[PDB]
C-alpha cells in the first residue's frame, strides 16, 4: 500500500526495526577482542585508509575504514549524539592514531576533559 | 431565446440544410450550446425522421449523412461513455545518402 | 504571409 | 502507362511516408538525438547495415574504470573492449 | 562457525 | 491522523424531493420585465 | 533590506481557518502540501494521482538533494493512481527537469565534488526522460559549475552539430552563480528580474547569428568571472580554440577587456596563443595589437621569476598571418599594421625590433608604458 | 441508472470486454517432456 | 568526439598486425574468421570452439564474482546494456529512413525511364 | 500504518426521537422540469 | 508507421496463478469523453477550475477595437515573431515565455525595458494568442501577481484574422526507445515489479492501479 | 533601427526605452564596400541565384535590373530585409502576389 | 492616425525585443 | 463464426497487445450480404477466393495477407461451450475435407455449426436465396 | 505632446511551520545487533554482549536480529 | 457554528460486551 | 562449485544447534557471525565506542549494481554536502519513526488519541472533527471552559460573539491532549505535531540562534577593526556571506532572506511552548496581558493546524463536483448572462 513507499516505514528504511539497548545494562578483555583494529581481516590489511575521530561532545572515538571506496551515509546512523540526540549533532574533530589508543580506554568524561584542558 | 426549448424536428430541418464547410464550422461549434439532453434528443428525432417518421413531413428530407455522422458524434460526446525545417531535414538526408552511395 | 478569407478585422477596418 | 501510374505512385507514397518519418521526430524544430554512449564509449555504425560496432580502451588494466576512479568522499596490461550490437 | 557466520556447510 | 474522502432502512425524518424554485432564465426573465 | 525588514515577519503566519477554508482548490492544495513534510507531501501526490504539484514538493522544508528528488518523483509517477500509458505517464516536464538541474548545478558551484552524483543522476535522466536540449543545457551548466570546462564546452559543441538552440533561462542562471532555480521562479528577489530578463534577450539576440556552443561558451566565461575564479576563466579560451568552437565578438570583446584589467597576470601562453587567434579571426587590430604587446610585455618583467614562458610556434605562424593579410586586404587599418604584427607573432627579436616600431610611431605623430604598474597595480590584487 | 450509473447486462458486457485479454484461452504446444 | 576519430581502427590495425606478425601467422585468418561477429562462418566457429560452461550450472560465487568483474572492473555495466538496446531502436528508425529514401529512388528512376 | 480517523438496530428502550432534522428541499431549491410538455 | 514500442509492460499469463495483490492493475474508464474541450478544461487540469481565467469573446474584441477603453489594455502573447504576421488594434506585446520576469519588474524597469508602463493591479488585462494557451499560461502568471482583472482571448488571433496557426505543441510523449524508470531501476521488491509492470489489456487504455485488494469471500460462498 | 537590422546587432543587448548606441561599421568611413554586412549577404545571394560576382552596390542593382525574371524570382525568394529603416513605402507586388 | 503611430510602435518593438534569424 | 474470427484477427495479438493494423471487420457486412459465412469461405477453391478478394470485398494485398493464415489453416470456425451463455470462444483445430474442414475432434463434424446445439440443415439453408 | 505628468497613486515561500504528524503502527525493538542481508547490500551493526538471541525474518530480504 | 460539529466527545475504548455502554445502562 | 539442476550433495550438520541456534548465540560465535567474510574492497567497517560498549557498523555494497541502485538505498555521498544531507535526511527518517512510534497503535493507553471525522456527500460540509477524549481530558477542558465562562461572558457583551462560544478552543484542547498524556516522548511528538514547537525544534532553533550570535560579533568585529542596523542578528549571515564573497574564496553570495524574523519568530515560539506549558499545569488563573495576547494569537493559529487533511478532502471532494457538471457551456435554460458577450458588454441587448 502507498503508506509504506517515501520516508518513515518503507521497504528500504532499515531504521523501522528499532534503536540498539544504548543504556549501561563488561571487562576490558571483552571489548579488546571486539575492537576493530585486533581482527585478522583488518590487522593483515594495510591499503584501506583508517580515519580516527572524537566527538568533543559525547566524548567517542570513531574509527572508519575505507569510507573513501565506500562513503555511505547510513554507515553512522544508528549511533547517538550527546544526549540521546541524533548522529547529526556530533562535532567531530581529527584524531591523530596513537591518542586514540589512549583514549579509548577512558570514559566519555575523561575523554572530554583531555580535550578541554589537555591538547 | 431558448435554443434547448425550440421544436426539435425545426432544429433538425435547419441542420440538415448546412452543406457549406464554414457554416458547417459554425454549426459544429453552435452544438455545444444545447442543452445534453437536448442533444441526445436531437439525434433521436434527426434518426427518426430518416428512418421511420420520414412520412410525418410534408416534404421529404434529403440526405446529408455528414450532419447525421457529426450529429451522432457530438451526441455521444456529451453523454456518458456508454514545415521549411522539415523539408530541409528531408532535403539534407536525402544529399547525405547520395554521398554515401546508396541511392546511385 | 498567410492569406485567409475568415478575417474578422478587415471588414470593420475596410468602412472606417 | 499502367507501370508509370503504379512507379509514381509510390514514389509520393515513399516520399509522405519519409515525410512523416521525418515529422514524428520534430520536437519543436530539433530532430531527435542519438541516446548518448556511457563514458569513453565511441560508436561506429556501417550505413545500411543492421549492427553497429563500439569500442573503448582502458589504458591501464582496471584502474581507469569509473568505479574504482570514483573514490570520492607495475603496469599492468591495457584493456580493450570492443562490443559488437545486431538488430535482433 | 556456523551456517550463518559460515554461509555454508 | 489522517482522513478517507469516500462519496434496508429508510429515513422518515427526510422529507420527499420536490420542484420548489425557479430557473436562472426565469428570474432573469422577470427581471427583465419588471424593468420594462 | 533593513526596510524590507519588518514585512517579512508579518508573513510568517498561518491564514485564519476559514480564509482557508474558503480558498479556492488550487491555492489551498498548494499551501497546505507546501507547509507539510516532504514524504508526506509526495504521499498525497502519490494517492490522488495529481502531478502537477511536483514544484510544490520541490519547494520543501526538509527535501533531499536533487539526486534523490528524481528518484523520488519516478517513484510517485512508478505508484500514481491514474497510471497512464507509460510513455505519457514516465515522462517528467522538461521544465522540470532543468529546474532539478539547475539546483543540482547551483549546489555543484559550493564543492564540484558533487559533480560525480551529479553525471549518475544525467545519466539515469538521459535514458529515462527526453534528452531536450534545455536539460541538454542545464547539464551544460552543471558542467561548468563543476568546473569541468572541457566537458562542458565539448557537450556544448555537441548541441551545436545537432543543431539544438542553447536554452536562455538556463543562460541568464548562468550568469548569476548566486541565484539558485528555485528562489529565482519564486516570487523572491524581484530586484535581480531586470538583469535575469536582460541576459535571456541577449541570450536570445546572440542565437540569431551564431550557434549554441558560442553562447555557451560566452555563459561559462562570465559565470567563471562572476565566482571570481579566473583560473579557468582563460581555460575557456584555450578550450574553445582546442575545440573549435567560434566565438561571438561580444565575448571576444569583453575576453580582451578583462584581459586589460588583468594585465595578462594570469594569462598563460597557451591561453594568448588562442586568444591571439579568435582576436586575428574576428577582432580588431587594435586589440590585437593590445594582446600581443602586453603578453611580452609582461613577460619581460617575472622572465626570470616566469621560466615556463613558451613562445608562438612556427606551424601556426602561417595560419595567423594568413588572417592577418586577407583582413589587410580589405581594411586599410590592417594594413599598415601587418608587418608589424607580423614581426610581433613570430617573436624572433622582439625587443630592439618593438623599440623601433615604437620608434616610429611616435616620430609619425605616448605608449603603453604600464609595465611599471604591472607590479603597483597587480601585487595590491594579491594582497 | 441513477446510483451505479449502469444496466446490469451493460455491467456484464463491459465485465467481458475489459476481460478479454486474459479470457482468452488458446491451445499450448503440447508434448512437454519430464527432465527430472 | 573531437580528439581522436581514428582510434579504433589505429588500435584493430595494431592487435591485426602484431597477430600476423606473430607465430601462427598462416593461421591468422582463421582467426580473425573466428572472431568474426557479423558472419555466420563466426558463430559457428566460436560453437566449434569450447563454448564456456553453463553459468546457472557454475558456482553461486563464481557467477557473483564474474558478474562484479564484467559490470564494475572491466566496465560494461546495465547502463551500457540498457543504451546498446536504445541505441538499437534508434538507429533501425534511422536506417527506416533510408530504405524509405531507397525505395523512393528506385520507384523514381522507374518513372524516369518509363 | 497511518491510522485512520475513526467515523460514526436501534433499541425499543431508547429514546426513539429524531436523530437530526433534514433540510434538502430549502437547501436546493429545484426548478421544475418534467419530461412531458 | 507504428513503431514497436520499448516498454516492458505485459500482460498475465495463462500458467499460473494470479499473486501479490498489494499492486494490481484495472481498466479506467472516466464518465464522459474530454478530448474534444479546451486544453485547461480536461481532467488533469480539473483542480485549477477557480484559476482559470475569465473568457473573452469576438463581439467584445470587436467593440474594443473600435471604442477602445484608457484603462483596459490588450496583450499578444505571441512568441515566435516569424508566425505573428498581423497585428490585433491597441494591443501591446509580451511574450509568455518572459512573464515571470516582465511582471517582477518595477515601475520604472518595465516601461524601460518594454516601452509601454506596466499596469495597476486593479485594472482590466486582456491577453490573446493564436489558440489560447500562451493567454492562459500567461493570466496564471498574471494573477499569481494579484492581479484583480485577467481575461483570455480562447479564440485568439486565428478567430481575428482567420488563421490556422497553432500555439505550443510540446507534448512529453516519451520517445519509443526510452525505458521508463520502473522496468529499469531496482528500488522496490520483485513479486511489486512484476505487478506494477503488469496491465490487463492494450497498453493504451488508461489502467488504473490499486493496492490492497480483499476476497469477497461472500460472493465466492 | 537602421542599425537594428545588421548582423553586428547580435553583440549588443539593447534597451527598448531609449536604445542606446550602436557603433556600426559604416559609421567609419575607411570601410569599403567589401566589408559592409548588408552588402555581404546580398553579394551572396546574387552570386548564389544571379550567378554574377559583385563588389558593390552599383554593381548590385545593375545586376538586378539586368537578371531575368527566374533569376528575379529566386533572388526574392531568398531575400528577407526588403526595407531596413522600416518606415511604410510602396513596394513592387513581388513581395504581394 | 493615434492607431497608425500604435501600430509602428509596437512593430519597431518586437524588432527591438527580439530578431529573427540572419540571411547567409 | 465468421464474426468472431474478423473481430480477432483485426483486434490485439499477443501477450503484449500487438495491434493488428487492419480492420477485417469491414467486410464482414459484404460476406454476410453475400451469404457467404465461414464455413462456404474454406469451401471456397483458390479460383473464386481470388474472384471474390477482388470482385466482391477489394481486399487491398496487405489485407489479404492477413486474412490468409485464417483461410490456409481451414481453422474448425465452431463455437465451444465455454462457463457462459455467450461463448465467444471458436475452434482453431486444423479443418479436415473429410468432416467439412471441421477438426474431427470432439463433435465438430459435418455440418455441425455450433459445438451443443446441432447439426446444420443444408435442406433448409437452401432457402437463403 | 504637451505637457508632462505624475500620477500621484504609487516576503513570500517560507517555510517557517514544518510540521509533521508521526503516529505509527509498526513494531519497534531493542535490538544488540541487526544483519541486514540484501543480495548486493550487507549491514552488520552489533553491540557487545556475553550471550544473544536470534530471530530471522524472511519477509522480503533477510534480517537477522540479534537481542 | 463549526465549533458546535467541533467538539471532543467520549470515547468507550473497551468493546460492548466488555463495558456496558452507558447509554445502555442508562436505559 | 559446479553443481547441477537435480542432483545435490548432502552434508553433516555440526551441532544440535541447527544453521541457527534458537536457544541463544554466544559472545565469540556472534562476532564472528558479525565479521562476516566480505570482500573488503567495497566493505566500510566502523567503530563507535562509548561509556559501557562498542557499537560496529560493516557495510558491503557490490560492485555489480552501483549503476542501478536508488540513491537512497545506496546512500553513498562523495561529496560534503551529499554526506551532510544525507546523514540529515536519514536522521529525519528516523527520529520520525522512533517518536511516532510513541503515539501510534503501540503507544501508551493514555497518550493514543484519535480523532473523529465525518463530512457530508453533498453539501461537502464536515458535520464532524473532533477528539475521542477520556474522562481525564474531558474534566480538563471543562475546568477551562466553565472558568472562562464565568468572566469573559461577563466581560464581553458576545453580540456577534454568541452565548455557547468556546473560548481559545482550539488551544484548550490541544493543551488538554498533552495534559492527558502520560510519557515525556508522547507529550513531545504531541507538541511537535502542535505547530512544532516541541523540545528539540526550540533546542534547534536555539543552536541556529547561538550560532548566529558568534557570527553577528565576528561582523561587529571586523567593522570595529576595519550606522549599523536595529538588530544587527538577522542580517549576520548575509554580512558575513558578503564579506566572505568580498575578501575570501566565497564563490558565491546569499540572498536567502528567510532569516530576518528569527530573533522575533523563536521569541515568540518560546513564549508560545512557555504559555502551553503553563496552561498544562492549569496555571491559567493568572495571564499577563503578554501572555493573552499570545495566547489569542497561538489559539487562531492551532484552528487552522488540524483541518490540512480536511481541506485536502475538500478540495479532492471539490474536483469530483466539478466532473460531475453539465457538459458543454452551460443549458440555455440554466443560463443568466448571454453566451458569447460580456455580461457587461454595452451591447448588451440586441
Ligand atoms: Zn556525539
Ligand atoms: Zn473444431
Amino acid at each position: 500500500s502507498r503508506s509504506t513507499v517515501f520516508g518513515p516505514g518503507s521497504l528500504y528504511s532499515f531504521t523501522k526495526f528499532g534503536s540498539f539497548n544504548r543504556s549501561p545494562t563488561l571487562n576490558k578483555r571483552m571489548k579488546d577482542i571486539f575492537r576493530l583494529e585486533n581482527q585478522k581481516h583488518i590487522r593483515n590489511d594495510f591499503d584501506r585508509e583508517r580515519r580516527y575521530r572524537m566527538c568533543t561532545k559525547c566524548g567517542i572515538t570513531t574509527v572508519t575504514i575505507n569510507f573513501n571506496n565506500v562513503p555511505s551515509a547510513r554507515v553512522g546512523l544508528w549511533g547517538r549524539c550527546a544526549d540521546d540526540k541524533d548522529y547529526t549533532h556530533h562535532r567531530m574533530v581529527d584524531i591523530t592514531q596513537r591518542e586514540y589508543e589512549v583514549l579509548r580506554e577512558s570514559p566519555v568524561e575523561k575523554r572530554l576533559n583531555w580535550w578541554r584542558y589537555e591538547r | 431565446a431558448d435554443l434547448d426549448r425550440v421544436e426539435a424536428r425545426s432544429v433538425v430541418i435547419a441542420l440538415n440544410a448546412v452543406t457549406n464547410a464554414d457554416v458547417y464550422e459554425f454549426v459544429k461549434k453552435y452544438l455545444f450550446n444545447f442543452g445534453e439532453r437536448k442533444v441526445k434528443f436531437l439525434r433521436t428525432t434527426y434518426s427518426d425522421l430518416r428512418g421511420h417518421g420520414a412520412g410525418k413531413l410534408r416534404i421529404p428530407l434529403k440526405e446529408n449523412d455528414n450532419m447525421y455522422y457529426h450529429v451522432c458524434w457530438h451526441s455521444s460526446i456529451r453523454s456518458p461513455r456508454q514545415n521549411a525545417k522539415i523539408d530541409d531535414i528531408v532535403k539534407d538526408k536525402i544529399e547525405k545518402w547520395k554521398a554515401e552511395g546508396l541511392l546511385p | 504571409k498567410s492569406d485567409p478569407a475568415v478575417d474578422n478585422v478587415a471588414p470593420l477596418r475596410d468602412e472606417d | 502507362v499502367s507501370l508509370r501510374t503504379i512507379a509514381e505512385s509510390l514514389g509520393a507514397a515513399a516520399a509522405a511516408e519519409l515525410r512523416a518519418e521525418v515529422e514524428r521526430d520534430t520536437r519543436d524544430g530539433v530532430a531527435a538525438i542519438p541516446p548518448l554512449p556511457p563514458l569513453g564509449w565511441r560508436v561506429r555504425h556501417p550505413s545500411g547495415s543492421n549492427y553497429f560496432v563500439m569500442t573503448r580502451t582502458l589504458k591501464n588494466g582496471v584502474q581507469s574504470a569509473e568505479l574504482n576512479n570514483r573514490r570520492y568522499r607495475l603496469s599492468r596490461a591495457d584493456v580493450h573492449l570492443t562490443v559488437f550490437a545486431p538488430f535482433r | 562457525f556456523l551456517a550463518v557466520g559460515h554461509p555454508l556447510v | 491522523k489522517t482522513t478517507v474522502p469516500s462519496y434496508k432502512p429508510q429515513n422518515q425524518w427526510e422529507g420527499v424531493y420536490y420542484y420548489s424554485g425557479i430557473t436562472k432564465r426565469q428570474r432573469h426573465l422577470i427581471l427583465l420585465h419588471r424593468k420594462r | 533590506l533593513p526596510a524590507l525588514k519588518p514585512l517579512v515577519r508579518n508573513s510568517t503566519y498561518l491564514p485564519k481557518k476559514e480564509e482557508l477554508w474558503r480558498a479556492p482548490t488550487h491555492e489551498a492544495l498548494e499551501t497546505i502540501i507546501g507547509h507539510l513534510p516532504y514524504h508526506d507531501a509526495l504521499r498525497y501526490i502519490t494517492e490522488h494521482s495529481l502531478f502537477l504539484l511536483f514544484p510544490t514538493v520541490l519547494r520543501a522544508r526538509d527535501a533531499p538533494l536533487p539526486h534523490v528528488i528524481y528518484e523520488d518523483f519516478m517513484k510517485s509517477c512508478t505508484f500514481a493512481s491514474l497510471q497512464n500509458p507509460p510513455e505519457e505517464q514516465f515522462a517528467l516536464p522538461s521544465v522540470l527537469l532543468r529546474t532539478l538541474l539547475c539546483m543540482a548545478a547551483y549546489h555543484c558551484t559550493l564543492d564540484a565534488d558533487y559533480f560525480t552524483t551529479c553525471q549518475m543522476l544525467f545519466g539515469r535522466m538521459e535514458q529515462q526522460q527526453q534528452t531536450t536540449p534545455e536539460v541538454l543545457s542545464a547539464w551544460v551548466y552543471c558542467c561548468t559549475a563543476s568546473g569541468r570546462v572541457d566537458e562542458a564546452l565539448t557537450y556544448a559543441k555537441y548541441m551545436a552539430d545537432c543543431s539544438a538552440p542553447f536554452d536562455v533561462t538556463v543562460f541568464s542562471l548562468m550568469q548569476h552563480p548566486s541565484l539558485n532555480p528555485i528562489e529565482v521562479e519564486d516570487g523572491s528577489v524581484p530586484h535581480s528580474a531586470k538583469g535575469l530578463l536582460l541576459q535571456r534577450r541577449l541570450g536570445n539576440r546572440l542565437h540569431t547569428a551564431y550557434r549554441s556552443d558560442a553562447v555557451a561558451a560566452h555563459g561559462m566565461f562570465v559565470y567563471y568571472a562572476l565566482t571570481l575564479s579566473h583560473v579557468r576563466k582563460w581555460e575557456v579560451i584555450r578550450a574553445a580554440a582546442a575545440l573549435g568552437v567560434t566565438l561571438a565578438e561580444r565575448t571576444v570583446v569583453l575576453a580582451v577587456e578583462v584581459f586589460a584589467r588583468e594585465k595578462g597576470m594570469r594569462c598563460g601562453p597557451k591561453t594568448v596563443k588562442a586568444l591571439t587567434h579568435f582576436l586575428a579571426q574576428d577582432g580588431t587590430v587594435g586589440h590585437l595589437l593590445y594582446v600581443l604587446l602586453r603578453a611580452r610585455k609582461n613577460e619581460l618583467l617575472p622572465e626570470f621569476r616566469d621560466l615556463p614562458h613558451t613562445t608562438f610556434s612556427e606551424e601556426e605562424q602561417e595560419l595567423v598571418l594568413q588572417c592577418v593579410a586577407q583582413r589587410a586586404r580589405h581594411d586599410d587599418s590592417f594594413a599598415v599594421a601587418a608587418t608589424l604584427v607580423s614581426s610581433l607573432v613570430r617573436e624572433d627579436d622582439p625587443s630592439e625590433l618593438l623599440m623601433a616600431f615604437a620608434r616610429a610611431a611616435r616620430n609619425h605623430h605616448v605608449c603603453g608604458g604600464d609595465g611599471d604598474g604591472s607590479v603597483c597595480a597587480d601585487v595590491p590584487a594579491p594582497v | 441508472m441513477t446510483v451505479h450509473g449502469t444496466s446490469l447486462p451493460s455491467t456484464y458486457r463491459m465485465h467481458k470486454d475489459i476481460n478479454k485479454a486474459q479470457r482468452n484461452d488458446r491451445k499450448l504446444s503440447g508434448n512437454r517432456f519430464k527432465v527430472l | 568526439r573531437y580528439e581522436e576519430v581514428a582510434q579504433p581502427q589505429q588500435v584493430a590495425d595494431e592487435a591485426a598486425v602484431a597477430c600476423s606478425s606473430s607465430c601462427y601467422g598462416p593461421y591468422y585468418p582463421a582467426f580473425e574468421m573466428l572472431m568474426d561477429s557479423c558472419g555466420s562462418a563466426g558463430e559457428y566457429s566460436r560453437a566449434l570452439c569450447y563454448g564456456g560452461p553453463y553459468v546457472s550450472e557454475l558456482s553461486r560465487e563464481l557467477c557473483d564474482a564474474l558478474l562484479d568483474y564484467i559490470k564494475g572492473d572491466l566496465g560494461v555495466s546495465d547502463q551500457l546494456c540498457e543504451y546498446v538496446c536504445q541505441m538499437q531502436f534508434f538507429l533501425e528508425q534511422e536506417e527506416y529512413m533510408t530504405w524509405l529514401g531507397q525505395v523512393q529512388h528506385v520507384a523514381n528512376a522507374v518513372s524516369r525511364t518509363a | 500504518v497511518n491510522p485512520d480517523t475513526s467515523p460514526m438496530h436501534w433499541h425499543y428502550n431508547l429514546p426513539q426521537g429524531m436523530e437530526r432534522p433534514h433540510s434538502v428541499n430549502r437547501t436546493f431549491a429545484a426548478p421544475f422540469q418534467s419530461n412531458h410538455s | 508507421a507504428d513503431r514497436r514500442t520499448r516498454h516492458h509492460m505485459m500482460v498475465d499469463g495463462q500458467i499460473n496463478p494470479r499473486e501479490w495483490f498489494n499492486w494490481h492493475p484495472k481498466e479506467y474508464q472516466p464518465w464522459y469523453f474530454d478530448r474534444h474541450k479546451f486544453l485547461y478544461e480536461q481532467r488533469q487540469y480539473a483542480q485549477f477550475h477557480h484559476l482559470l481565467c475569465h473568457q473573452v469573446y469576438l463581439k467584445d474584441m470587436l467593440h474594443l477595437m473600435r471604442y477602445p477603453e484608457p484603462y483596459t489594455h490588450i496583450i499578444d502573447c505571441r512568441t515566435s515573431t516569424q508566425k505573428m504576421h498581423r497585428w490585433v488594434p491597441h494591443s501591446l506585446w509580451l511574450p509568455r515565455d518572459e512573464v515571470e520576469y516582465a511582471l517582477q519588474l518595477s515601475a520604472d524597469e518595465f516601461l524601460d525595458m518594454y516601452g509601454f508602463r506596466k499596469p495597476d493591479k486593479s485594472d482590466d488585462v486582456i491577453l490573446l494568442s493564436h489558440n489560447g494557451i500562451y493567454s492562459e499560461q500567461a493570466g496564471w502568471e498574471w494573477k499569481k501577481q494579484f492581479f484583480q482583472h485577467v481575461y483570455n482571448y480562447r479564440g485568439g488571433t486565428n478567430e481575428l484574422f482567420g488563421e490556422s496557426y497553432s500555439d505550443m505543441n510540446v507534448s512529453d510523449v516519451l520517445s519509443p526507445w526510452k525505458g521508463p524508470f520502473p522496468q529499469s531501476g531496482v528500488f522496490v521488491d520483485k513479486w511489486s515489479k512484476r505487478k506494477v509492470l503488469t496491465r490487463t489489456g492494450p497498453f493504451d487504455r488508461q489502467y488504473e492501479m490499486q493496492d490492497f485488494a480483499l476476497p469477497d469471500l461472500e460472493l465466492e460462498k | 533601427r537602421l542599425r537594428l537590422s545588421r548582423r553586428t546587432v547580435a553583440n549588443y543587448v539593447g534597451l527598448i526605452n531609449s536604445p542606446e548606441v550602436f557603433d556600426d561599421e559604416s559609421d567609419r568611413p575607411e570601410t569599403r564596400w567589401s566589408q559592409d554586412t548588408f552588402f555581404r549577404e546580398c553579394a551572396y545571394l546574387s552570386e548564389k541565384f544571379l550567378k554574377e560576382k559583385v563588389s558593390n552596390m552599383q554593381q548590385f542593382e545593375a545586376a538586378l535590373k539586368r537578371a531575368s525574371p527566374e533569376a528575379y524570382l529566386a533572388f526574392f525568394d531568398a531575400f528577407q530585409q526588403q526595407t531596413q529603416t522600416q518606415i511604410p513605402l510602396p513596394s513592387p507586388s513581388v513581395w504581394h502576389y | 492616425w493615434e492607431l497608425s503611430r500604435d501600430e509602428q510602435l509596437f512593430w519597431e518593438r518586437v524588432e527591438l525585443i527580439r530578431k529573427g534569424q540572419v540571411a547567409s | 463464426s465468421l464474426k468472431l474470427i474478423l473481430e480477432k484477427l483485426s483486434g490485439h495479438v499477443g501477450r503484449r497487445q500487438y495491434k493488428m493494423l487492419c480492420n477485417l471487420e469491414k467486410h464482414y457486412d459484404k460476406l454476410k450480404d453475400e451469404g457467404i459465412d465461414w464455413h462456404e469461405l474454406k469451401w471456397l477453391s483458390r479460383e473464386e477466393l481470388i474472384v471474390l478478394f477482388d470482385k466482391v470485398l477489394h481486399l487491398t494485398r496487405t489485407e489479404r495477407a492477413a486474412l490468409l493464415p485464417a483461410i490456409e489453416a481451414k481453422v474448425c470456425g465452431v463455437l465451444r461451450q465455454t462457463d457462459s451463455r455467450h461463448s465467444t470462444v471458436v475452434c482453431m483445430n486444423r479443418g479436415n475435407a473429410n468432416h467439412g474442414w471441421r477438426c474431427g475432434r470432439n463433435g465438430h463434424t459435418n455440418d455441425v455449426y455450433f459445438e451443443g446445439k446441432a447439426k446444420a440443415n443444408t435442406a433448409a439453408l437452401q432457402l437463403c436465396r | 505632446f504637451l505637457i508632462h505628468f505624475v500620477h500621484y497613486k504609487t516576503t513570500f515561500k517560507f517555510k517557517h511551520i514544518f510540521l509533521s504528524i508521526d503516529k505509527y503502527n509498526s513494531l519497534f525493538f531493542n535490538i544488540s545487533g541487526i544483519l541486514i542481508w540484501l543480495n548486493i547490500i550487507h549491514i552488520n551493526i552489533i553491540l557487545i554482549k556475553y550471550s544473544f538471541f536470534i530471530l530471522i525474518n524472511n519477509f522480503e530480504y533477510l534480517i537477522i536480529l540479534i537481542s | 457554528a463549526v465549533a458546535t460539529a467541533e467538539i471532543p466527545a467520549f470515547f468507550n475504548e473497551r468493546p460492548a460486551w466488555e463495558r456496558p455502554p452507558l447509554e445502555e445502562t442508562l436505559y | 562449485a559446479r553443481r547441477k539442476w537435480g542432483q545435490k550433495t548432502w552434508s553433516p550438520t555440526a551441532t544440535n544447534g541447527g544453521a541457527a541456534p534458537a536457544n541463544g548465540v554466544s559472545a565469540q560465535e556472534a562476532l564472528q557471525i558479525a565479521y562476516r567474510p566480505m570482500p573488503p574492497s567495497q566493505t566500510v567497517e566502523y567503530e563507535e565506542d562509548f561509556g559501557h560498549n562498542l557499537m560496529i557498523h560493516r557495510e558491503y555494497i557490490s560492485k555489480r549494481c552501483r549503476d542501478r541502485v536508488s540513491f537512497e538505498l545506496s546512500a553513498l555521498s562523495y561529496s560534503n554536502l551529499e554526506l551532510r544531507r544525507g546523514q540529515e535526511h536519514l536522521a529525519g527518517i528516523m527520529n520520525r519513526e522512533r517518536r511516532g512510534v510513541s503515539v501510534g497503535a503501540s503507544g501508551a493507553p493514555d497518550d493514543q488519541v484519535q480523532m473523529q471525522t465525518d463530512v457530508d456527500a453533498n453539501s461537502r460540509e464536515v458535520l464532524s472533527a473532533r477528539y475521542l477524549f477520556n474522562e481525564r481530558r474531558l474534566q480538563f477542558c471543562d475546568r477551562f471552559q466553565n472558568f472562562f465562562q464565568s468572566k469573559l461572558e461577563n466581560s464581553a457583551a458576545s453580540d456577534s460573539n454568541g452565548h455557547e462560544k468556546q473560548h481559545l478552543f482550539s488551544l484548550m484542547e490541544a493543551c488538554a491532549v498533552i495534559f492527558g498524556c502520560e510519557t515525556e516522548a508522547a507529550r513531545e511528538t504531541y507538541y511537535r505535531m502542535f505547530l512544532g514547537l516541541d523540545s528539540e525544534t526550540l533546542l534547534e532553533e536555539d543552536e541556529a540562534l547561538r550560532n548566529r550570535i558568534a557570527d553577528a560579533k565576528l561582523v561587529q568585529r571586523v567593522l570595529e577593526n576595519n550606522n549599523l542596523p536595529e538588530e544587527f542578528e538577522e542580517y549576520a549571515p548575509l554580512y558575513k556571506a558578503y564579506i566572505t564573497h568580498a575578501v575570501g574564496k566565497g564563490p558565491v553570495a546569499s540572498y536567502d532572506i528567510s532569516t530576518l524574523g528569527s530573533t522575533g519568530l523563536t521569541a515568540e515560539r518560546r513564549r508560545w511552548r512557555t504559555l502551553m506549558e503553563k496552561i498544562v499545569r492549569e496555571d491559567y488563573h493568572t495571564m499577563t496581558e503578554v501572555e493573552q495576547m499570545d495566547a489569542i494569537v497561538l489559539n487562531e493559529q492551532l484552528h487552522t493546524v488540524k483541518f490540512f487533511d480536511l481541506k485536502i478532502g475538500d478540495a479532492i471532494r471539490d474536483i469530483l463536483q466539478l466532473l460531475q457538471r453539465e457538459t458543454g457551456v452551460g443549458s440555455s435554460v440554466n443560463r443568466d448572462t448571454p453566451v458569447g458577450i460580456s455580461p457587461n458588454n454595452p451591447e448588451r441587448r440586441v
